[PDB]
RNA sequence: GGUGUAGUGGUAGGAGAGCGUUCUAAGGGCGUUGAAGGUCGAUCGUGAGGACGGCUGGAGCGCUUAGAAGUGAGAAUGCCG
RNA sequence: UAUCCGGGAGUCAGACUGCGAGUGAUAAGAUCCGUAGUCGAAAGGGAAACAGCCCAGACCACCAGCUAAGGUCCCAAAAUA
RNA sequence: UAGUGAACCAGUACCGUGAGGGAAAGGUGAAAAGCACCCCGGAAGGGGAGUGAAAUAGAUCCUGAAACCGUGUGCCUACAACAAGUCAAAGCUCGUUAAUGAGUGAUGGCGUGCCUUUUGUAGAAUGAACCGGCGAGUUACGAUUGCAUGCGAGGUUAAGUC
């Protein structure tokens, strides 16, 4: 009878969470951040459109790394200019730039694909407990068992 | 060298998108009232500058 | 007697080329081109109308996933209770109940989880 | 009989198979002559025994 | 209020006054026709079938018999000079729903 | 009734190069469309003005419009006859030259 | 014609059955109240393919049975435009 | 199903994989045999892509269900069992 | 593009020192009634006005396809990596052989052209610039097999005459 339900941009509310990093692994805390981000958790999924929900992560600079990852897990970047390839460690970014790991790690969970890039764009990740977005009325979320 | 590939309507349109004409600095003279070329003598009634040349 | 060309080639082509029509440029205004596309679409379209029954069950299987855990409940958990239950419900009618009878389907989830439990 | 009522006993008249004319005939392309080797030319084969 | 028959190995949701389209069902046109395989019940309240609701039926009439739009399978292999082309129009039949029971 | 055409055919000029010129006046009060012309030194500049022109003598003798209301509606350049000629290149070849032509055709409206 | 069982990927290639084109014979028709041809359309058949409407066109052409072939093109660094 | 009789062929460049040998260096996506499979002439699922490996042989329609190999944190369906 | 190379001032034009080679090119309309006259323009060519059943039959003249070019726009498009499509699809526009309609289509999944030849080709192996036309298992005489008809331990004429 082709009835299955497609959503529709804009009719879905996307809703604003909250998800502590302190002492979660890295990995796991993108995968739930990334079902979130998708919209995975809601029934009304619809793989082309873009029904996920906000995210803001803090206290990334307290965010977990198992193993000697901290030293040993290397992140590439290559300028595209001979002999142009940089390197940064897990350990640096997540004391300078925590920011930037999370939305690497997320980043590369999601799809690579305008839809992903875009649901990408609802990620808010700032070190420390507090955010600017109080306006927007997040609810907090526990992840303890979802990781 | 030669192309390789033949270049397709669009890809043709593309590039001439920049081929085009203009038409500059044309005003209405202040002798006869006739469209001219701003620095240029009148080419109706011969004046500039309100005098007849 | 001679039997010249004809119109015979004209109404094939002209049949391709209908076919072909919404093509990008060539593909829709040269009959060689868009032989080879249409023959590529029909490839497509054969293919595609078995990967389709694929993407819905897929979408359903998401859904029904997703409100299973909303009411507590893993899909396969979910989808083991209720074979167990004896309900025969599908995937379709699952995920439309999830997405439109949040109530019917906590209904069902409810015997399932009751059935798992026994 | 008539004319415009004419038939033929049963099978007493075929149809000549057409070769070269289309894939989907069976004797599209190659013609029913294989692929390559002396056969498959015009004038080809050898003499008889 | 709504039903979910099994109808044609596949499951339909119906309501009073609605028209679906099934599997060809061998009855006339204008006739009555009754699908006993009633999975669910929604609506107020939710009947769920175990596998099947006790007792409940859908009942409709046959407003027609009609055939799809036509599907062509045309499979090819390429360089392998070879085609085969084939249509297809499976006939379908749509039931306007009177009663839930 | 409200509309002139006018049109020159076969005119010797490159269809491109005329449609450079065209695109200028399309769609401009006919004063508008004569000062462009005239002040335009390409060469198909000459051959429009004098279509454009034939057109207005149309739209006011034949048709006793207002001339003075007139705009450009529609105006275009098709692709004409070519001739076909020879040029002996390095080598004793030769090399094709299309001499091409150009249909002008200029609508002019009331309004 | 119904029921049941089983089967229906396919190159070389074998077998069978059909679509379409020109012309011929017979019959039966259609055409300045508009044939063929061209164009557009959301039409029908399992396929090749077959109708039906609008516009253009201006004088020939379908249908049934049978018959004969310069009978079907997408490729040959094919030929001509 | 085998035989036999007759009409019509195509085939005589094979490839890899497993197992048993030779040549080779107990090398080769090597070469040459035996044996089985697949490709050849086989689409579909898995192995990222990937003829020859694993599962499995497409007459079609379905927005139905159960499984094979392989998998169930996200990309990406299913256990953070 | 057939039919003589030649339907037409063709063995011509043209090519070659020469022998020799060797084209292209038919169709207004029933009847020229082949657009008097006026307007723009130097003319060409157009717009009227007329002839005509028809002039989008105006002499490049019956029809007028495709490649190719242009005009106007219903929809989409300037963060996107695209064998160009197919499946799913919001939105916008429109209403047909009235059909669970049509055009476009953000976005998401899948997805390396056709042919030839190869063990194997998306192939960085070959061929095709595109469109149109033409272009390849035929005929004659015999051999043999299947099928069909006639006659049947018989069958049958050939040349030739009317
Ligand atoms: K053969
Ligand atoms: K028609
Ligand atoms: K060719
Ligand atoms: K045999
Ligand atoms: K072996
Ligand atoms: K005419
Ligand atoms: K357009
Ligand atoms: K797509
Ligand atoms: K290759
Ligand atoms: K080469
Ligand atoms: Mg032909
Ligand atoms: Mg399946
Ligand atoms: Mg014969
Ligand atoms: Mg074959
Ligand atoms: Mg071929
Ligand atoms: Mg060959
Ligand atoms: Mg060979
Ligand atoms: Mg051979
Ligand atoms: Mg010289
Ligand atoms: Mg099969
Ligand atoms: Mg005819
Ligand atoms: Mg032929
Ligand atoms: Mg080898
Ligand atoms: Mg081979
Ligand atoms: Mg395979
Ligand atoms: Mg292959
Ligand atoms: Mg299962
Ligand atoms: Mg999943
Ligand atoms: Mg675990
Ligand atoms: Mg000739
Ligand atoms: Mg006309
Ligand atoms: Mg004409
Ligand atoms: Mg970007
Ligand atoms: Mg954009
Ligand atoms: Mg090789
Ligand atoms: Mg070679
Ligand atoms: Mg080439
Ligand atoms: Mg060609
Ligand atoms: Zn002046």
């Amino acid at each position: 009878m082709r009835t299955t339900y497609m959503a529709k941009a804009g009719e879905v509310e996307r809703k604003w969470y909250v998800v502590d990093a302190t002492d979660v692994p890295l990995g796991r805390l993108s995968a739930v951040v990334a079902s979130v981000l998708r919209g995975k958790n809601k029934p009304t999924f619809t793989p082309h459109v873009d029904t996920g929900d906000f995210v803001i992560v803090i206290n990334a600079d307290k965010v977990k790394l198992t193993g000697k990852k901290a030293t040993d897990k290397i992140y590439y970047r290559h300028s595209m200019y001979p002999g142009g390839l940089k390197s940064v460690t897990a350990g640096e970014l997540r004391d300078k730039n925590s920011r930037r790991l999370i939305e690497t790690s997320v980043k590369g969970m999601l799809p690579k694909n305008t839809l992903g890039r875009k649901q990408f764009t609802k990620l808010n990740v700032y070190g420390g407990a507090e955010h600017p977005h109080a306006a927007q009325q997040p609810e907090v979320l526990d992840i303890t068992n979802l990781i | 060298a030669v192309p390789a590939r033949r270049t397709s309507k669009a890809k043709k349109a593309k590039r001439r998108t920049h081929y085009k004409l203009t038409i500059k600095g044309l005003n209405a003279c202040s002798n006869c009232g006739e469209m001219k070329k701003s620095h240029h003598v009148c080419p109706a009634c011969g004046h500039y500058d309100g005098k007849d040349v | 007697a001679r039997v010249k060309g004809g119109t015979v080639t004209r109404k094939r082509r002209k049949k391709v080329l209908k076919l072909a029509k919404g093509y990008y440029g060539s593909k829709h205004t040269l009959f060689k081109s868009a032989k080879e596309q249409v023959m590529n679409s029909y490839y497509y379209a054969f293919r595609d109308r078995r990967q389709k029954k694929r993407d819905f069950r897929k979408l359903w299987i998401a859904r029904i996933n997703a409100a299973a855990r909303m009411n507590g409940l893993s899909y396969s958990k979910l989808m083991h209770g209720l074979k167990l239950a004896e309900i025969d419900i599908n995937r379709k009618m699952l995920a439309d109940l999830a997405v439109n009878d949040a109530a019917a389907f906590t209904a069902l989830a409810e015997q399932a989880k009751d059935a798992l439990s026994k | 009989m008539k004319l415009h009522e004419l038939k033929p006993a049963e099978g007493s008249r075929q149809v000549r198979n057409r070769v070269g004319r289309g894939t989907s005939s069976g004797n599209g392309k190659t013609a029913g002559r294989g692929q390559k080797g002396q056969k498959a030319r015009s004038g080809g084969g050898v003499r008889l025994g | 209020m709504y039903a979910i028959i099994k109808t044609g190995g596949k499951q339909v949701k119906v309501e009073v006054g609605q028209a679906i389209y099934v599997e060809k069902l061998n009855v006339e046109a204008g006739e009555k026709v009754v699908f006993d395989e009633v999975i669910l019940v929604g609506g107020e309240s939710t009947k769920v079938g175990a596998p099947t609701v006790a007792g409940a039926t859908v009942e409709g009439t046959v407003e027609k018999h009609g055939k799809q739009k036509k599907v062509v399978t045309f499979q090819y292999k390429p360089k392998k000079h070879s085609h085969r082309k084939q249509g297809h129009r499976q006939p379908y039949t749509k039931v306007m729903i009177e009663a839930i029971n | 009734i409200t509309s002139a055409k006018a049109t020159a055919k076969t005119v010797r000029t490159s269809p491109r190069k005329a449609r450079l010129v065209i695109d200028l006046i399309r769609g401009k009060s006919v004063a508008d469309a004569i000062s462009i012309l005239k002040f335009t030194p390409n060469k198909s500049a000459g051959i429009i003005e004098k279509v454009l022109m034939s057109a207005v003598a149309n739209a006011e003798n034949n048709f006793d419009l207002d001339v003075e209301s007139l705009v450009v509606s529609e105006a275009f350049v098709n692709e004409g006859p070519t001739m076909k000629r020879f040029r002996p290149r390095a080598k004793g070849s030769a090399s094709p030259i299309n001499k091409r032509t150009s249909h002008i055709t200029v609508v002019v409206t009331e309004k």
